[PDB]
């Protein structure tokens, strides 16, 4: 099957999985029983974050960054570090190290956020929550704003340049600063998530990840991902960007299943879409992208 | 944050 058909195969098997009863519950079933049996098995070990020197850096004791897949920090900027940080690599439709799926950073790691997002030329970054939900804390402060000067954490020196507003996300263009060096960043503000039942509000996603794209279009340098555990929110920005790289590029796989996309990823980073109203997310996303490449 | 991510539904 050509492309265009592989799509009707899938949109045709829509009116099926749609009215079908508990369709994505019974399924969104089989990962969270997945992790269960990955896990009872110690199929993926966690020391690393295990240690003492990083359950501080641990924003959620059970959002846990896997050791086989997690980042490692090597640019040193003081004996007052370690390796460690809460992030994995996810892979991309070409190749490895594609995504980097990482936490809302915490006050005791804005530095390991920055040596990150420099020991890895990363040249986009988008932030997928606010930084208050629930009467609650969730992400710490990282960028810069407006009139604001320069912020600086440990040898780093964050500044801002300019602001996008867009409808429901924000552009930041960030100036980081290090040791002489000034790179560019792209910083993306999302706040207004979709509303996974209604339709006409999952554009606002797909917006947003059409103007990344539409910045960083090919693979070359990682693109940091994260929400507040840097899963749920995280994964669906991952999974409806790596599903359009293989519809920009006639690629669709004749067997593709938003299913074990997800199931997949999910085994380079833990917990990554974390509920059924997001997993129905990437799904109603995918079919209104879909539909859109006909 | 430590109120473990994993507490919905």
């Amino acid at each position: 099957m050509d492309q265009r058909e592989i799509l009707q195969k899938f949109l045709d098997e829509a009116q099926s999985k749609k009215i079908t009863k508990e369709e994505f519950a019974n399924e969104f079933l089989k990962l969270k029983r997945q992790s269960t049996k990955y896990k009872a098995d110690k199929t993926y070990p966690t020391t690393v974050a295990e240690k003492p020197k990083n359950i501080k850096k641990n924003r959620y004791k059970d959002i846990l960054p896997y050791d086989y897949s997690r980042v490692e920090l090597s640019l040193i900027t003081s004996d007052e570090d370690s390796s460690y940080i809460n992030a994995n690599f996810i892979k991309g439709v070409y190749g490895p190290k594609a995504y980097i799926a990482t936490q809302g950073p915490l006050s005791t790691t804005l530095l390991d956020f920055w040596r990150m997002i420099w020991e890895y030329s990363v040249l986009i970054i988008v932030m997928a929550c606010m930084e208050y939900e629930m009467g609650k804390k969730k992400c710490e402060r990282y960028w810069a704003e407006p009139g604001e000067m320069q912020l600086e954490f440990g040898p780093f020196s964050v500044s801002c340049e300019a602001e996008k507003r867009k409808s429901d996300y924000i552009i930041r263009t960030l100036k980081v600063k290090f040791n002489s060096e000034t790179r560019t960043i792209y910083q993306f503000h999302y706040k207004n998530w979709p509303d996974h039942d209604v339709p006409s509000s999952i554009d606002p996603i797909l917006e947003l990840i059409w103007d990344v794209r539409c910045y960083q279009e090919d693979d070359s340098v990682p693109i940091c991902i994260h929400s507040s555990a840097g899963c749920g929110r995280t994964g669906v920005i991952c999974a409806i960007d790596y599903t359009w790289m293989l519809l920009k590029d006639g690629i669709i796989p004749e067997n593709f299943s938003v299913f074990s996309l997800i199931r997949e990823m999910r085994t380079q980073r833990p917990s990554l879409v974390q509920t059924q109203e997001q997993y129905e997310l990437v799904y109603n996303a995918v079919l209104e992208l879909f539909k859109r490449q006909m | 944050d430590g109120e473990e991510y994993d507490d919905p539904f």
